[PDB]
Formats: C-alpha cells, structure tokens, sequence
C-alpha cells in the first residue's frame, strides 16, 4: 500500500541510483592522507557502531555518518588526533538529518572521554557541511535494501537481518568497499542473505529492478564472502556483538556458507 | 558577504529564522533571505535548517521555491530565495469579496500537485501543507515553500515525527496516532487547501484532535471497516464516536463542478492507501482544460 509508495518506487529507485554516484566517496582517498589509514578509519566506524548502540540510533543514522565522513575526507587532509572530531561531527550531522531524537550536542561531547570541546565539536560540525556543500541526503546501502526487501515473498526477517548484518561489516573496510555502489553491496548482501538463509538466489524481479545480475555483482560478493568469512577474525567485533542480540534475530552467529554457485 | 544585499522590509517569521525582501545591489535582482542564527556555542545548527537545505538544493521544479544561494559566516546562516510577491493565505484574504476565478484555482492545484508529485518522485514527504507555505507570483505560478518541517524517506517507509501538519490540514491517519504513514498526508493537505481556494474557509477548522475528527467525520462520514479497512483498530480510534453519513459535495463546495466533486473526493479518501497520489491526480479530467492565468494583483 501507499507505506510503499507504488506510484513513486520505481522513480525513487531510479532517483537513488543517480545520486549514489553523486555522493561517493574517492576511491584512492586513503593513499592521498599522510596521516590517516584504513585501519584508522575501521577504528572510527566501529567506534561509531557502539556510540549508535549506546544512544539507540537508527542503523540508517550510522551509514549516513559514514557517508558523510569519507566524502570529507576526500576533499580534507586531516591529522590522526581530529579524525575522531570528523567523525563526532559526521554522526551529530547524521542523527540530524535523521533521527526523529537526536542527542543533543553534549552527548557527542560526553562520548569523545572530552578528546574535544563543545566548540571544536560544533565548529567540526560547520566545517563539514560546508564541505559536503549541506549535500546530506545520500543513498545508503540500507535504503537499496529495504527496496529489495519487498521483492521476497513471504518476508524472512532472518534474511532482513542478516542482510543489514553483511552491510554494516562494509562500513569498516574502505578496501575494498569505498569500491562499489551502495546499491552493488546491498544487492551483493541480499543475495548473500538470502542464499545463506533460505537457499534461493537473487531473484529475476530484481534484476529486472537493478540491472544487475548475479555475473556483475561477482566481484562484490566475492569481498563480501571474504569478509563474512573472516569477520570472527575483524579486529572490530562491535558489529558482531551487535547482531548476535534477539533484536536481530541473532544472524551474527550463523555459521557462513563456504562456496557459492559460481 | 551580504555586502551585495540591500535589506527592504521583513516579511515574516516560518517555522525557524526571519525572512526579509531584499535586492542585489549589483545584479537588480529582489530576494527573500532566511536569516538563521546559528547556536555556535550550544547546540549548533538546527536540523530543521540541515533538512530545508539538503532538501531544496535537490529539489529544483518551477513548482518548488527556488534556493539561490546560502551564505555562510561563522554567527549566521542566510538562505538566499528567488522572491514571490505573496502567500496563498494573503492571496485568498485579499480576494474574500471578490472570489477566485475557478480557472486559477484550477491552475494554481494542477501546478501544486506538478510540485507535490516532484517531492514524491525524489522521496520527500513535505507535511506542512497549508496556504501560508504556498507562495505565487504575479505571472500566475504557484510554488512550494518552507521545508522546515520536510524529511527525506525510505521505501519502505518507517516511523517518523508524529506532531506534524498544522492541524487543520492534518490527515487523520496521523489524528488516529498511526505508526506509518506516507506520501498520502501531503495529499489531504492539498484536498483540504483545494477546498479552501474554492470557498476561502478552512475546509476543518478544529480547536482540538478530537475536534478535528469530528469536523472531518461530520462531512466525509464516519469511516468504518467498509470505507477504510483498518480504521477501528487504530491506535485513537473511539468505538463511541458519532455515526454522520457523508456530507453531499453540492453542500460541501456548491461553486464545484463534478469533476472538481471528484478529484476532491479522492483527495480526502480516508483509506490511505486509496487516497489518490499527485501522480494520478495530475490526469484527472477536472484538469483537461487547465490554463495558466494570471491573478488579480
Ligand atoms: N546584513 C544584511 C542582512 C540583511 I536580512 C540584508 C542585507 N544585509
Ligand atoms: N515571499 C517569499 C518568501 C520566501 I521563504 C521565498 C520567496 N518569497
Ligand atoms: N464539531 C462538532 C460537531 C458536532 I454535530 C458534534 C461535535 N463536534
């Protein structure tokens, strides 16, 4: 019904589609900052996994925090000791835009253990929407699941979990992720889902909605299985520990599959 | 930074900040600036200003107020709006002895919902439809405004802030106390802004919720599971309420012809899921004539 917009799914889809590629992050941004890494970030992100627990945040504010921190950081060199108030920034923008209760200012405060001050946080805060020119309503791996989620039938929570799981676990990585589309890692998680779970594969209505089909998400899933595979092994646990919770159906601690058909 | 702008006169105060007609002393053109002051000490820039912006950079349709520009100090914030000469609310008070002329109400729907329909297709709910967010010019457009209180949604869509909607214009999916709802509460807004330009009364000019729905039942019927399935299991749904059956729409909006009765009617379904989208509405045939005229100004 009108909660899903018949009328608008297909030019909102074809609207998102247009405006990832308009908010993605550089690529190669990693190698051109003298002082930050990929391992740096992964701390960032999995920090902000806990801060969006602790202040029962929609999943959707996280990635958006995300979004908004890589594009930064592909117009901005900044040093290892304010990577944290980029990111403080990032998720006080987020929630925002985003959350119908957001913490109030002092809350990101309070999370930083006072690195920061007030002023840095909020100055941080202006900074950032000057760089991403107030650009703050991206397309979120999230957003393309959701949408594919209506192509089940019946619905399979386990699977809607598990997908929202493999998502969130590309947040950390920038390699390889900063790679692909969030549309390509929410299909790629999706199928990986849904494979794992039920047994089916990508479905036709699917590819007849994306384009993509089970040879061009190849790559991604690939990295995805990887990373399913060895995320018992992550340095970063939070998601982890966040998915095992009844909350979502505790997909964290399925088993992954070994091999695909492929 | 605002050197190039000459102040005018203030007129008016939205949902945030203070809005004033200026003219760019180099290029001649009259503006509207949003003046928001920014909390640089507490909590920073409000996040009814981070959606308006976000929202209408994206936003660009002749039926959505334009953003110009948005400059920047470290104290203020100053959106900067192409300017239009009044609000529909001043527009219908000035014409309540004279009427609106039937083709421009027709125009000024048709170009609401071309507007609306935009919104919708780019995944934004407004939800604050009302006649003094509706801004048109003297060459006899019509265009969205005001932001504020707008949102970016996902399909599905989730729950969002339920003190929403200026009363009046509040669709009674969100009365009821509704987990969900969607794109439908934008169209009620305009059923009842509709209405308005048709007669220059609220169409529901309630004092309280509960007086709302009594409003709103007393003219459309009270809804059952027939009408709108799902209805007396709503959240605020009162078994006891009064039994009113629907209200002709020869009483309702007499000067509305039946294609108007209809379109109208559909605009205010109770079912949410049955109301009818812009999209739709853009076809119906009350619209096969439509015009562009200008208003008497
Ligand atoms: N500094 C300013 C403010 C306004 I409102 C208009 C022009 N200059
Ligand atoms: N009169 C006005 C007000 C705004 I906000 C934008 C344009 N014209
Ligand atoms: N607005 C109204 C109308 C009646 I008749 C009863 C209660 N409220």
């Amino acid at each position: 019904g009108v909660n899903e917009v018949p009328d608008y799914h297909e030019d909102i889809h074809t609207y998102l589609r247009e405006m990832e590629v308009k908010c993605k992050p550089k690529v190669g941004y990693m190698k051109k900052q003298p002082d930050i890494t990929n391992s740096m970030r992964a701390i960032l992100v999995d920090w902000l996994v806990e801060v969006g627990e602790e202040y029962k945040l929609q999943n959707e504010t996280l990635h958006l925090a995300v979004n908004y921190i890589d594009r930064f950081l592909s117009s901005m060199s900044v040093l290892r000791g304010k990577l944290q108030l980029v990111g403080t920034a990032a998720m006080l923008l987020a929630s925002k835009f985003e959350e119908i209760y957001p913490p109030e200012v002092a809350e990101f405060v309070y999370i930083t253990d006072d690195t920061y001050t007030k002023k840095q946080v909020l100055r941080m805060e202006h900074l950032v929407l000057k760089v991403l020119a107030f650009d703050l309503a991206a397309p979120t791996i999230n957003q393309f699941l959701t949408q594919y989620f209506l192509h089940q039938q019946p619905a399979n929570c386990k699977v809607e979990s598990l997908a929202m799981f493999l998502g969130e676990l590309s947040l950390i990585d920038a390699d390889p992720y900063l790679k692909y589309l969030p549309s390509v890692i929410a299909a790629a998680a999706f199928h990986l889902a849904l494979y794992t779970v039920t047994g089916q594969s990508w479905p036709e209505s699917l590819v007849q909605k994306t384009g993509y089909t089970l040879e061009t998400l190849k790559p991604c899933l690939l990295d995805l299985h990887q990373t399913y595979l060895r995320a018992p092994q992550h340095a970063q646990q939070s998601i982890r520990e966040k998915y095992k919770n009844s909350k979502y159906h505790g997909v964290s601690l399925l088993n992954p599959p070994e091999t695909l058909n492929v | 930074s605002m050197e190039n702008f000459q102040k005018v006169e203030k007129i008016g105060e939205g949902t945030y900040g203070v809005v004033y007609k200026a003219r760019n002393k180099l290029t001649g053109e009259v503006v509207a600036l949003k003046k928001i002051r920014l909390d640089t000490e507490t909590e920073g820039v409000p996040s009814t200003a981070i959606r308006e912006i976000s929202l209408l950079k994206e936003l660009n349709h002749p039926n959505i107020v334009k953003l110009l520009d948005v400059i920047h100090t470290e104290n203020k914030l100053y959106l900067v709006f192409e300017f239009l000469h009044q609000d529909l609310k001043k527009f219908m008070d000035a014409s309540a002895l004279t009427g609106i002329p039937l083709p421009l109400i027709k125009s000024y729907l048709f170009q609401l919902l071309q507007g609306l329909a935009f919104c919708h297709s780019h995944r934004v709910l407004h939800r604050d439809l009302k006649p003094q967010n509706l801004l048109i010019n003297t060459e006899g457009a019509i265009k969205l405004a005001d932001f504020g209180l707008a949102r970016a949604f996902g399909v599905p869509v989730r729950t969002y802030t339920h003190e929403v909607v200026t009363l009046w214009y509040r669709a009674p999916e969100i009365l009821l106390g509704c987990k969900y709802y969607s794109t439908a509460v934008d169209i009620w807004s305009l059923g009842c802004i509709f209405a308005e330009m048709v007669t220059r009364r609220a169409l529901f000019p309630g004092d309280s919720e509960i007086d709302q729905l009594f409003r709103i039942f007393r003219t459309l019927g009270t809804p059952d599971e027939v009408v709108w399935p799902g209805v007396t299991s709503m959240p605020d749904y009162k078994p006891s309420f009064p039994k009113w059956a629907r209200q002709d729409f020869s009483k309702v909006v007499p000067p509305l012809d039946e294609d108007g009765r209809s379109l109208l009617s559909q605009m205010l379904h109770y079912d949410p899921n049955k109301r009818i989208s812009a999209k739709a509405a853009l076809a119906h045939p009350f619209f096969q004539d439509v015009t562009k005229p200008v208003p008497h100004l």
